[PDB]
RNA sequence: AAAUUGAAGAGUUUGAUCAUGGCUCAGAUUGAACGCUGGCGGCAGGCCUAACACAUGCAAGUCGAACGGUAACAGGAAGCAGCUUGCUGCUUCGCUGACGAGUGGCGGACGGGUGAGUAAUGUCUGGGAAACUGCCUGAUGGAGGGGGAUAACUACUGGAAACGGUAGCUAAUACCGCAUAACGUCGCAAGACCAAAGAGGGGGACCUUAGGGCCUCUUGCCAUCGGAUGUGCCCAGAUGGGAUUAGCUAGUAGGUGGGGUAACGGCUCACCUAGGCGACGAUCCCUAGCUGGUCUGAGAGGAUGACCAGCCACACUGGAACUGAGACACGGUCCAGACUCCUACGGGAGGCAGCAGUGGGGAAUAUUGCACAAUGGGCGCAAGCCUGAUGCAGCCAUGCCGCGUGUAUGAAGAAGGCCUUCGGGUUGUAAAGUACUUUCAGCGGGGAGGAAGGGAGUAAAGUUAAUACCUUUGCUCAUUGACGUUACCCGCAGAAGAAGCACCGGCUAACUCCGUGCCAGCAGCCGCGGUAAUACGGAGGGUGCAAGCGUUAAUCGGAAUUACUGGGCGUAAAGCGCACGCAGGCGGUUUGUUAAGUCAGAUGUGAAAUCCCCGGGCUCAACCUGGGAACUGCAUCUGAUACUGGCAAGCUUGA
């Protein structure tokens, strides 16, 4: 089904995830429907380490998309500003 | 509205069918000269009204035979 | 990855003093600067236009201690950057950390400043940087490390620096052994004996 | 087969094939009865055969042996042919 | 703001010249290879050939919260006994934690590989109608009452094995009726017809047997209509070469009717019409996966399609269907074929273009590694299990980028080498010597981040008959890292462990001596070598690059040398021997109209990545990354009407 998850990009030992909506069958770094944010797990201080389009995420959830556990945790952290 | 083409009947010997030639005027991609191109379509003509030489009016529809996917709307001009 | 041969042969080939020595003595008293090196050095070199362009480029390279691949990359960056390409190339060369240290006076020569940078004795904005090709931004602070403040060669370089012209785009305090890179040097602040348009034309051949 | 689940899938699919084949034959036999009645020209017999046919194709479509569209096609075609028998 | 800062020539035909014209060179680039040489690190890349054949290990399972059950082992329960005084060992019970085999569900159509085939069946861009769609999601309603089997198992039995055979027993969310039947199907209507499954947690009055239908909650099942996603189908334009391939086609083109598909359709069949395609290149032949992009180029173009991502096709070869929401299915089924293997000779087994690896071919391309810690996927309520995807590690200078191989001083201008008009010059501040620092490598110590979560408790809230269960939100407690001896930081020692390759007549930066004597040899071209060779070979000196440097192959450039931008044809190559003329291209002048070309604006689309601009993070850079710009196109709508086209009416200067 349609899901919201992380595609791993970046370099070796320095991951950088793109938060994307995709048919869950596609490969992790493959075909996706719409990019809705990003998450840098090694972001330096004073640097934006997470950004999500909560309106688009809510729209897709209302359309029936599921959410991966890491993306759910990221949404919780973003909402808890 | 509906997308629609206009052309000239080049054959009407089929039962309820006609061949319509559509002319386009396009710039040559390399030399820049405007040239004429022709596309021939098989068109469904119920009542067999159209004749060879008439300027006719066609629209796109569902497939009706192996080569027919267009149908006649009206006759703009009669030969 | 670094020229390690005799230093005065380069200046003799280029026909001018490249400041490859500290300056305690005279280049004429140390070498036959007016004569090109080698057995046939007394011959009068008829140089073609390509030869003139090449010698100018090699002179700039030998002054700043940059190898060919890095220098070509500098030229590409200078051409990409807006404005006058030759002036951009000169500004990029002057922005190097080893050159900035030498101009600030912590090193007697550019090679000595490069060794000081490499051996982790130089700090930029409070962080240790040991990359000789590091680009120094405006308002940056270049300071000598505390464990290296006791080095006698640093004091010798500092007492040799004021014997030369003071760079107006830097602000150096020798008591604390630290300087500020106020702004990028203009073309006027650099030597007039460098014809960068020759290098620019050479890289279009 | 090299994978245990593949072996089990083969066994299950063969059993499913036998089941499906018997049901498909039964449905086809009833449809053929309707068509033969239409061919004979007996409208009453054709209607009777159609009445016996209709629940069978409906139940098979519900069970998934055929599609609802196929059951509807059979019913529509046979109704159209029966209504012209008058 | 910014995101088009962009364009070099040289040699060679002649005694000399100008032109023409080919050939050759300087540049950039690569999945490269070879020769010589080789210190470190980061990021990436690595069978281009045989879609050749493959040893071995691994690459797809999971669910006991669907079901009958108990092969284990772990308890609980009964007896006996060495008993060592209640610790042990052996039997009986699925009673529990669980679980081998079996039934059932879901997954195995994903993820991964390869480019054989394919020249439009595909791909790209833009449209479209006659369709289905598991898991996810919204709404409205249902979930009643029965039945017959079957695996496992037991007994016997065939066979070397693979694989079976006979009889008997049993369960379900396996299967099949009956009931119910309307925003569903058929039908103008009246009418006719179609479905389902339970499981789990807790519980008082436990309404009845300590369980359950008694209540509640969770989850699951069925029907219909939607959403979302995925898939099937249709049309137009674009997408290689060949005319020393010009005709091709009978299901062929269309029509009617029947059948068929989820769906339109010659998809198929019967009949009727005699059509359909093609110089705007049909048919035939050769080559080829397509795109985003990549290399080159000032641009226009030219070449190209490895890695990354989208699309397609294939899975030992040929063919076929079955199951299924989805396959005509890489690690499924059946048949045939070639190879390999087992056999008791009757008969059986197999498919690395998954990861690693072997043989083979080749100029040439790596380890039979670690872990599911992170991201993602399958199953599961969850815990968790599975995952050669993936994250990492190993090998290789294959590429890009960074750094080091020391710094300062030092005339005795030391020795030695080389040249010398013998005065000297050069190697050369070079070395030695003298003062210094210690990046990297080596040794010792410290030490991030990739970790989110999950598990136990608690308190509150929501539910319900219930302070029970369950869910949610907080708080508390112990924990989860393959990489890994991580990055990084600190300390010790001592310049100590670290430079080569090509070239030096001109193009082209860099010159002499000796050896040889059209020999040996060099060479991209011009050419060099004949006894005073800056061209062969050595040496000294020098030049250019540098952990690389050269050579070979290959593409674009220079080549305005296929010229659209941007060339020529009297004599250099080039005007048909001369005409008439179809198609085609082109069209004097005025008015009106149209709005096709053209122009303006808007909207949708033009995937992401890549390129460019402005920024951010790795000490810098390569690299990673935010936003923009761009994607120069297509379609639609609304406008403009000068020019071109269409239509109508003219005019006389062309005819
Ligand atoms: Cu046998
Ligand atoms: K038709
Ligand atoms: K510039
Ligand atoms: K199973
Ligand atoms: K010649
Ligand atoms: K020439
Ligand atoms: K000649
Ligand atoms: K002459
Ligand atoms: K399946
Ligand atoms: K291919
Ligand atoms: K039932
Ligand atoms: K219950
Ligand atoms: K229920
Ligand atoms: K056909
Ligand atoms: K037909
Ligand atoms: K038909
Ligand atoms: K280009
Ligand atoms: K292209
Ligand atoms: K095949
Ligand atoms: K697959
Ligand atoms: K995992
Ligand atoms: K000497
Ligand atoms: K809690
Ligand atoms: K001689
Ligand atoms: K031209
Ligand atoms: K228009
Ligand atoms: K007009
Ligand atoms: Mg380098
Ligand atoms: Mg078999
Ligand atoms: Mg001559
Ligand atoms: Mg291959
Ligand atoms: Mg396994
Ligand atoms: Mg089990
Ligand atoms: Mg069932
Ligand atoms: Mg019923
Ligand atoms: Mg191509
Ligand atoms: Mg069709
Ligand atoms: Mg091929
Ligand atoms: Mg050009
Ligand atoms: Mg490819
Ligand atoms: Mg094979
Ligand atoms: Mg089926
Ligand atoms: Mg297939
Ligand atoms: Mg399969
Ligand atoms: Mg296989
Ligand atoms: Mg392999
Ligand atoms: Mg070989
Ligand atoms: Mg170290
Ligand atoms: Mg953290
Ligand atoms: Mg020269
Ligand atoms: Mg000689
Ligand atoms: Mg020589
Ligand atoms: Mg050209
Ligand atoms: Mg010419
Ligand atoms: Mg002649
Ligand atoms: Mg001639
Ligand atoms: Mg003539
Ligand atoms: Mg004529
Ligand atoms: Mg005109
Ligand atoms: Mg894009
Ligand atoms: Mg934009
Ligand atoms: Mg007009």
């Amino acid at each position: 089904m349609v899901t919201i998850r992380l595609a791993r990009h970046g370099a070796k030992k320095r991951p950088f995830y793109q938060v994307v909506v995709a048919d869950s069958r596609n490969a992790r770094n493959g075909r996706f429907i719409e990019r809705v944010g990003f998450f840098n797990p090694i972001a330096s201080e004073k640097e934006e380490g997470t950004r999500l389009d909560l309106d688009r995420i809510a729209h897709w959830v209302g359309q029936g998309a599921t959410i991966s556990d890491r993306v759910a945790a990221l949404i919780k952290e973003v909402n808890k500003a | 509205k509906i997308r629609t083409l206009q052309g000239r009947v080049v054959s009407d010997k089929m039962e309820k069918s006609i061949v319509v030639a559509i002319e386009r005027f396009v710039k040559h991609p390399i030399y820049g000269k405007f040239i004429k191109r022709t596309t021939k379509l098989h068109v469904h003509d119920e009542n067999n009204e159209c004749g060879i030489g008439d300027v006719v009016e066609i629209r796109e529809c569902r497939p009706l035979s192996k080569t027919k996917s267009w149908t006649l709307v009206r006759v703009v001009e009669k030969a | 990855a670094r020229y390690l041969g005799p230093k005065l042969k380069l200046s003799r080939r280029e026909g001018t003093d490249l400041f490859l020595k500290s300056g305690v003595r005279a280049i004429d008293t140390k070498c036959k600067i007016e004569q090109a090196p080698g057995q046939h050095g007394a011959r009068k070199p008829r140089l073609s236009d390509y030869g003139v362009q090449l010698r100018e480029k090699q002179k700039v390279r030998r002054i700043y201690g940059v190898l060919e691949r890095q220098f070509r990359n500098y030229y590409k960056e200078a051409a990409r950057l807006k404005g006058n390409t030759g002036e951009n190339l000169l500004a990029l060369l002057e922005g190097r950390l080893d050159n900035v240290v030498y101009r600030m006076g912590f090193g007697a020569t550019r090679a000595e400043a490069r060794q000081l940078v490499s051996h982790k004795a130089i700090m930029v904005n409070g962080r240790v940087v040991n990359i000789a090709s590091y680009q120094v931004s405006p308002n940056d602070v270049v300071s000598i490390r505390e464990k290296a403040k006791k080095q006698s060669r640093v004091k010798a370089a500092l007492e040799l620096a004021e014997q030369r012209e003071k760079p107006t785009w830097l602000e150096v305090d020798a008591g604390k052994m630290e300087g500020t890179f106020k702004r990028k040097p203009e073309r006027s602040d650099l030597s007039a004996d460098i014809n960068e348009h020759l290098i620019v034309e050479l890289y279009s051949k | 087969a090299n994978i245990k689940s593949a072996k089990k899938r083969a066994i299950q699919s063969e059993k499913a094939r036998k089941h499906n084949a018997s049901r498909r034959s039964m449905m086809r036999t009833f449809i053929k009865k309707v068509y033969a009645a239409i061919e004979a020209g007996d409208k009453a017999a054709a209607q009777k055969a159609f009445n016996e046919m209709q629940p069978i194709v409906d139940r098979q479509a519900a069970k998934g042996l055929i599609h609802k569209n196929k059951a509807a096609r059979h019913k529509a075609n046979l109704t159209a042919q029966i209504n012209k028998l008058a």
